[PDB]
């Protein structure tokens, strides 16, 4: 039953935000890491990418991989995920925007897949440790020893113990739109999506349109290339611009609840 | 432990967006101007100082708060108990809570 | 007090209301990029462990 | 950098034999205690964002072979400031650090 | 390393294996390095062979 959380799957999209040290420096990665939680004990961290891997765009196979390339998704295979820290981590499971992975301690957290043409990773600061529960201060879980009540995240998805708000995206920039109509700056639209448009000069002032032109201004660099494309909600990242209109619906669960496993 | 579950900030492109003190626990919110927010296409707001950014963040219980949580108490004296066994006499057994 | 034990203080788990002296202070994002500087004491539940 | 002759910084010329091999950079790996992040290459020289590490450990993949190279060097990254982090954050104040460029000019 | 973590790649799957073990590398000498250098004196360390015979 991978088909019980279309709350997120159908209705949420792979968000894209601003990774802080994205290989070189601050890029905008779809796998932009927020909410690192090295708060459990079992060598595990629950992470949120802004990317929503899991099923595809439509309906199949948790073990596929949908991030945002362009304005668009890319719902393809997960082939070469890499979470890592001081050492390479071990994936545990993904669901939605969210991945669980068994990591060692590390001053940072450093995430990344391989699309195939490019490394395309994302990295972040977060103080991580793994004390096991017990009066022994190990650095790592052993093969043996007593079992006792640790705190730890689940493998699974059939999970409702909490839910985080996930309402709409705000707009996003896309200056690939603002082409030139041989003398005027020319906006287009994805699929009839809602493009919010005007330039520093006086011309069309809202923009709720198909592909418009621009009578007044000429330069691409003085215009509103916007995409109100709220057919799919998002995670409410701090690295999201508000959808100014409203608090739309989209209350959406968390898979990886912290549970009372006996490590 | 808290979780700074940030609500996604507002970005008005040309002019101010006054914040209000929403009733969320420790609802910290502060308007900010003087931005030029690079979001996937370079910046997107065409102004350069009237670009406004309103950050808001409130505190919320972790998901671990339900399960991994300290717990205070005002503790009075109450009443003590025991599962007293008596293997009495020739009765030879009673294991009762008292 | 923030940082000290009980920076978060909820009556129970269900209780939506609480007391969060975390000294949460937002700072402006840097150099025209979308993000949210939240400057905050890690919890007095983090310490206390 | 460029090939033997004239094109595309993002190609890859090492010596195999007495001879060069000016081909694609496909699978470079600088690394240390953890895998680093490339920043840019120019000439003999590469810039890469690394964490601290007792050593430095470099290597590409020609395709038939790993063909790496490794070395000792004491590495650290103090950020400039009275905070002794281990890593740069996403936020905080800006102040005058020392750092290498992205560029070639 | 606090641990040891091993694994190949069959090709369809990562299929690794990992374990706890306290690891260190003191070189022999009154210097407490973290790693062997390129130069310096040679002196009688303990070490495993390359070979099979
Ligand atoms: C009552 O006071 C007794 C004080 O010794 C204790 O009761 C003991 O309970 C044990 C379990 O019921 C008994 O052990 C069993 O004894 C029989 C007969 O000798 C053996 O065949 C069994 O193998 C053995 N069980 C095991 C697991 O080894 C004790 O015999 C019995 N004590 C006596 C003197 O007979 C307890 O302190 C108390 N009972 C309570 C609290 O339930």
């Amino acid at each position: 039953d991978l088909d019980t959380h279309f709350t997120q799957y159908k209705l949420a999209r792979p968000y894209i935000a601003d990774c802080p040290n994205c290989g070189h420096s601050r890029c905008d990665s779809p796998i932009a890491i927020e909410e690192v939680r090295g708060d459990a004990h079992a060598g595990v961290i629950r992470i949120q990418t802004s990317a929503m891997f899991g099923l595809k765009t439509d309906g199949v196979d948790l073990a596929y991989m949908s991030f945002m390339n362009g304005k668009t998704q890319k719902s393809i295979k997960i082939d070469n995920l890499h979470v890592r820290t001081s050492a390479p981590c071990s994936l545990v499971s993904h669901h939605g925007y969210y991945i669980l992975a068994q990591c060692p301690p590390g001053d940072t957290v450093t995430v990344g897949f391989h699309d195939g043409p490019n490394r395309h990773t994302c990295t972040v600061a977060h103080k991580v440790e793994f004390r096991p529960v017990g009066r022994e201060k190990y650095r790592h879980p052993p093969e043996h020893g007593v079992e006792l009540p640790c705190n730890r995240y689940t493998h699974k998805r059939a999970d409702q113990g909490h839910y985080v708000e996930m309402h709409q995206p705000g707009l996003v920039a896309d200056h690939s739109l603002l082409s030139i109509h041989s003398a005027k700056v020319k906006i287009t639209v994805p699929s009839g999506a809602q493009v919010k448009y005007y330039c520093k000069c006086p011309d069309v002032r809202e923009g709720i349109t198909s592909s418009d032109h621009t009578t007044t201004c000429t330069d691409v660099k003085q215009c509103r290339a916007y995409l109100i494309d709220n057919k799919k909600w998002v995670y409410n990242s701090g690295r999201l611009p508000r959808g100014e209109g409203d608090t739309f619906k989209g209350k959406l669960h968390v898979p990886f609840v912290p549970v009372k496993a006996k490590c | 432990k808290y979780k700074t579950k940030v609500p996604s900030p507002v970005v008005k492109c040309c002019g101010a967006t006054q914040c209000t003190s929403k009733p969320h626990p420790d609802y910290q919110c502060q308007v900010f101007t003087g931005v030029y927010p690079f979001m996937w296409g370079g910046a997107y707001c065409f102004c350069d100082t009237e670009n406004t950014q309103m950050s808001e963040a409130y505190v919320e219980r972790s998901e671990e708060c339900s399960i991994d949580h300290a717990k205070a108490y005002k503790v009075h004296t109450g009443t003590v108990q025991a599962m007293v066994n008596i293997t009495y006499g020739s009765v030879s057994w009673r294991s009762a809570d008292v | 007090k923030a940082g000290s034990f009980g920076d978060l203080q909820s009556r129970t788990s269900t209780s939506n209301d609480l007391y969060a002296n975390t000294n949460l202070k937002l700072q402006r994002p840097q150099a025209g990029i979308v993000h949210t500087p939240f400057t905050q004491a890690p919890s007095g539940f983090e310490r206390w462990k």
